[PDB]
């Protein structure tokens, strides 16, 4: 499949737009992303905001500023040449079912599939939040892509300014394992599709992991050996330091 | 496309159920009845006028009794040479997908001989046949052993409508919450 | 007359796929658009017309408010003719539209056309004119043939929002008799005292 | 339709029209213009064999010498034949335990193989978990309504 | 079992490198030097 | 005299970004932000200006474009005027040239406390963005001779020649400045996510090196029996413990896989 790439330029100026646009009582701040999709890994090097309002108690009614779109192209194309829109973005945690209508607005100005991202302002998640979407035909599925972090120049040196292994993969685990476990008990109550088909997957692919055992600690020995090996070559970066240390010991009681 | 508009009258709700009467019961594809049950087809028709046989074939594949086909199919249907091949089809694809709930446990799905030939009444050369069919179609990975007698098959078919698993699942989702909560406990400690 | 912003709402239901006018009413209201277009860009050299159809198509927005025609007309060949009118939602989106204009100090006004009698119920109408009477949106309502076949849905929306003619609320009715296309918004008060007619 | 036959032969029914019915086998026009009844089934029963073996080797384990000459239908010398020389050509690797009077078509693997594919799986339970993960989200339309 | 124990008599004298080798040096930072 | 000058987080990713267009060509954009007095000059966003190549000079700047741009702003959510523009001089060093005070003269008439920028991406490399401002002069703290400018601290003068001469002689075009930025809580958890998503991607690169288990510490240990016969033969120990480290990190995370 193909790869997306968020820049940091592109994450902080969809966060800042929660307080820029005064958003609250859980609403979203619609904005664009500009970025090359010809590629096979996405990349986003530039974003920008549209102004957004819409009813809690009615979802038939959304603004959209389509005037906006055409003010970007007399500036960055002055700029940047290489700069097309291929989709937009979200602030919202969770998507909704108006982003169906969305995509109708923009598939005339995008010259390809138009990319559906999603950013959580709540910062609530572990390592990277932010997600990627692509619809396509299925009517309409959106595939999901996952996200990287753009490494350049342009980027890391304002990280780097501003800001000066397997226990943060531990409260990762719990986030899939809690997923699951409350969908069901959410099901269960509003009850007595997509999701039943490939749920059983992962019970028929961890009692099954105890099979393997007699071949598993074939090669775990060998991390043992290859440190047994190493921990000899330790001591010599130790005892011929003791040896050079006592040499300059020996000339400072002469002194 | 017929249900929304283009002539939504039980006229030709009652002749498209002709055509998938004949086509779900032949075709090999997806289950036997399975389609039948989740989409509202035969609920559209009336069980009179030639269409009684289309209700009677549910129990007729759920129980597994051969003398029901003889009498549920007549002369003037199965005398096509389609069905002549078919009629051992349809009781074998679903004794083999029942046997595979029952055996298992926890890490065994194994089968055997003497459970495949005592339930679909056949005999031994042909359950490394038939079933070794199914096989090849994409519907089970695991092969039988003819050495042995032991018969490994993994897990391949989704096995949509279910509903008794989803309340044996949800305590495979704490334990597995519970072991690794466990795991998790001990690497900030040490 | 004065500087303000013009919302246009084109009408397209099972009655204007219909036969309704013998030039294809459809391409005929895309004329009705220019005729109320030349006369609001004559009057000021500076104006902002906006172009937003809900009818059948569900809620959308085509175009922003421009002073040129030229990409009003092409995007009208590209809607739909079926469907059902609904201007509940219609004009909920409209009064946000509202705010994309340059200049606050504009007079805000929304001119709809309905040929055909709305299905959705009139609670939503009631809530919706005592919201816009606070900014003073000037609401322009034109009904063709709709007074015949069925009773008048938005006369509720009227009630509400009802203020003399030098504000807003302004109800007025196409007449049944023949005439030329552009003569029918002329003797009505919309395009007179304008650049053009 | 004999295409598709390839992975399914069971080779029960192939000697029935290999005798009978032969369109394109024994009678050529537009290609061979025909040759002999012999020459064009040469090399045809050398492949039928060929295919069996190749679905034996992908299905069957193990399989009693017994057995396998009754689905070949060759005698025990013939049925060794054409087994060996597809060994030496490395297509199909199969142990032939003459003792147990079975031929063994599972081939060795190390252990760095076993943990390999051990690896590919667990990689792949992520993406049922990502992909299910998603759909919560994507369902939620039909679920809060 | 006997693996783990190889890795912690390795570490072992790894603590006690350090305290044997630097206590010396602590005296020669205190007295003056030319 | 120095004083405070804030930047938004936002805004040093923007001028990065802007100064990329290329190192030749000089790249001028505009600010937003507010004001405390005389003595802080807030930098909350920045405009990007198109291209121009007379190589920003006086006649470069669009009144036009300006002001369709700052227009639809408005509508972003964008309250506060133009604070300044920032210029960018890569290669060199902080200072202003004979165009950019003829340039920064023009708009004297139109905001009195637009701020001249000057950043430097090519030497920004270190991690440390080496960046300096230059202001006009509003007065109103100053008149003829007074002392604004609150709060002398932090560096001295630096720069580099023309304007490190001549400090408290002539203020009018150009003094020393200092940077200072202003995070808030939210902002500091934005950077923070570079380090399940990731989780997968750790097993990702496990499972390669299931299969290439062997052939990984073949290299390892047969490198360290070379690096030990150097050792031999020198009667060295840096390159030994190179080897060494990496065998650590290939040991501990590989058994975290179980």
């Amino acid at each position: 499949h193909e790869k997306v790439t968020i820049a940091p330029l592109v994450l902080l100026s969809a966060l800042d737009h929660y307080e820029r646009t005064q958003t609250k009582e859980n609403k979203r701040c619609v904005g664009v992303i500009l970025g090359d999709a010809n590629s096979s890994t996405i990349r986003v090097t530039n974003s920008f905001a549209l102004p957004f309002e819409e009813d809690e108690k009615n979802s038939d009614v959304w603004f959209l500023d389509h005037n906006y779109i055409e003010n970007m192209n007399e500036m960055c194309k002055k700029i940047n040449a290489k700069e097309k829109l291929i989709g937009w973005y979200h602030s919202g945690p969770k998507l909704r079912a108006s982003d169906l209508k969305i995509n109708e607005l923009f598939k005339k100005y995008t010259q390809n599939n138009p990319l559906l991202l999603i950013v959580d302002v709540k910062q609530q998640g572990v390592g990277l939040p932010t997600d990627a979407y692509v619809a396509i035909e299925q009517e309409k599925t959106f595939l999901h892509l996952p996200c990287t972090i753009e490494a350049e120049e342009a980027e890391e040196i304002g990280v780097e300014h501003l800001l000066r292994i397997r226990l943060t993969n531990q409260l990762k685990s719990l986030k899939g394992l809690q997923s699951k476990l409350k969908d069901v008990v959410e099901y269960l109550d509003k009850v007595i599709h997509t999701i039943l088909g490939k749920l059983q997957d992962v019970f028929n692919l961890n009692n099954l992991q105890k099979a393997l055992t007699v071949k598993t600690n074939d090669e775990l020995m060998v991390i043992y050996i290859s440190n047994l090996v190493r921990s000899i070559i330790a001591f010599d970066d130790l005892i011929e330091n003791k040896i050079q240390n006592k040499k300059i010991q020996e000339q400072r009681v002469k002194d | 496309t017929l249900e929304p508009s283009t002539s939504i009258t039980l006229a030709e709700r009652q002749q498209l159920a002709y055509d998938l009467s004949i086509s779900a019961l032949l075709g090999d594809k997806i289950y036997n009845f399975g389609e039948l049950l989740h989409h509202p087809i035969m609920e559209t028709i009336v069980n009179d006028s030639n269409y009684d046989w289309l209700f009677q074939l549910l129990n007729a594949l759920t129980v597994g009794d051969f003398d029901k086909f003889d009498s549920l199919i007549k002369v003037q249907i199965s005398k096509i040479p389609i069905l002549a091949q078919h009629e051992s089809f349809l009781r074998q694809k679903i004794c083999l997908m029942t046997l595979i709930e029952t055996v298992f446990v926890k890490n065994i799905r194994m089968l055997s001989f003497e459970d495949i030939s005592k339930a679909t009444h056949l005999p031994k050369d042909n359950v490394e046949h038939l079933v070794m069919r199914a096989i090849s179609l994409g519907l089970l990975k695991g092969s039988i052993d003819q050495v042995n007698e032991l018969v490994t098959i993994s897990w391949v078919q989704p096995r949509i409508i279910s509903g008794d698993q989803i309340t044996k699942m949800k305590d495979r989702l704490v334990e597995w919450n519970d072991q690794v909560e466990k795991l998790g406990k001990k690497m900030e400690a040490r | 007359m004065v500087l303000e912003a013009t919302v246009l709402v084109i009408d397209n239901s099972e009655y204007s796929r219909n036969g309704d006018f013998p030039r294809t009413r459809f391409e005929a209201q895309i004329d009705s658009v220019e005729f109320i277009f030349q006369a609001k860009r004559n009057s000021n050299p500076e104006n902002t017309v906006g172009l937003i159809s809900g009818a059948g198509a569900n809620p959308r927005v085509l175009s922003t408010f421009t002073a040129e025609f030229g990409k009003i007309l092409a995007g009208l060949h590209d809607t739909q003719i079926e469907g059902k009118l609904h201007m509940a939602t219609a004009l909920q989106i409209a009064q946000l539209t509202l705010k994309h204009r340059q200049n606050k100090v504009q007079h805000q006004r929304i001119v709809a056309f309905v040929c055909s009698p709305i299905s959705d119920s009139r609670d939503e109408l009631i809530r919706l004119a005592k919201t816009l009477k606070k900014n003073n949106v000037a609401v322009d309502i034109i009904n063709f043939g709709e007074i015949e076949q069925n009773t008048e849905l938005l006369d509720e929306f009227i009630a509400a929002v009802n203020n003399p003619q030098e504000e807003t609320s302004h109800l007025l009715t196409v007449t049944p008799g023949p005439r030329l296309l552009y003569e029918n918004i002329a003797s009505s008060p919309i395009i007179l005292e304008e650049g053009s007619s | 339709s004999l295409v598709k036959l390839f992975t399914t032969n069971e080779l029960m029914r192939w000697p029935i029209v290999q005798k009978t019915y032969e369109p394109v086998l024994n009678e050529d026009d537009l290609a061979f213009g025909g040759e002999a009844n012999k020459h064009h089934w040469e090399d045809l029963q050398k492949r039928v064999i060929e295919h069996n073996l190749r679905v034996i080797s992908e299905y069957y384990s193990r399989i009693t010498l017994l057995r396998l000459n009754e689905l070949l239908d060759l005698t025990e010398s013939q049925t060794e034949t054409y087994i060996s020389d597809l060994v030496n050509q490395g297509i199909i690797y199969a142990k032939v335990n003459r003792p147990a009077k079975i031929v063994n078509f599972e081939k060795p693997k190390n252990s760095s193989q076993l943990l390999n594919e051990w690896s590919h799986n667990v990689d792949e339970l992520l993406e049922h978990i990502e992909t299910i993960g998603h759909l919560i989200t994507k369902e939620e339309i039909m679920h809060g309504l | 079992q006997v693996f783990d124990e190889r890795i912690k008599f390795a570490n072992q004298l790894h603590d006690e490198y350090l305290v044997s080798m630097r206590y010396p040096e602590d005296k020669k930072t205190q007295q003056n030097e030319k | 005299t120095k004083e405070t000058v804030y930047i938004s987080s936002i805004a040093l990713l923007k001028m990065l970004k802007h100064g990329r267009a290329g190192v030749p060509m000089e790249v001028m954009g505009l600010m937003l932000g507010e004001f405390v007095d005389d003595y802080t000059v807030n930098v909350v966003d920045v405009f990007a200006m198109p291209q121009s190549g007379t190589g920003v000079s006086v006649e470069a700047v669009d009144d036009v474009f300006q002001a369709k741009m700052m227009d639809m702003l408005k509508q972003t959510g964008r309250d506060q005027m133009v604070v300044g523009w920032y210029h960018s001089h890569p290669g060199f060093g902080c200072w202003l040239s004979s165009v950019d005070v003829n340039t920064q003269k023009s708009f004297e008439q139109l905001n009195s406390r637009a701020v001249a920028v000057v950043v430097d991406p090519i030497q920004s490399v270190k991690g440390k963005v080496v960046i300096d401002a230059f202001r006009l002069i509003d007065t109103g703290a100053l008149i003829n001779n007074l002392e604004p400018r609150q709060t002398t601290s932090n560096t001295g003068l630096l720069n580099k020649a023309n304007i490190q001469a001549l400090i408290h002689g002539l203020n009018r075009h150009y003094y020393s400045l200092n940077i200072d930025y202003h995070k808030t809580a939210k902002e500091t958890k934005m950077l923070m996510n570079l380090h399940y998503e990731e989780k997968e991607e750790s097993n990702l690169a496990a499972t390669k090196s299931m299969v290439k288990i062997a052939e990984q510490y073949s290299k390892r240990i047969e490198e360290e029996k070379e690096l030990t016969e150097e050792e031999l033969k020198t009667r060295p120990k840096k390159h030994l413990s190179e080897t060494a480290d990496e065998t650590l990190e290939n040991n501990i995370v590989s058994v975290l896989t179980a």
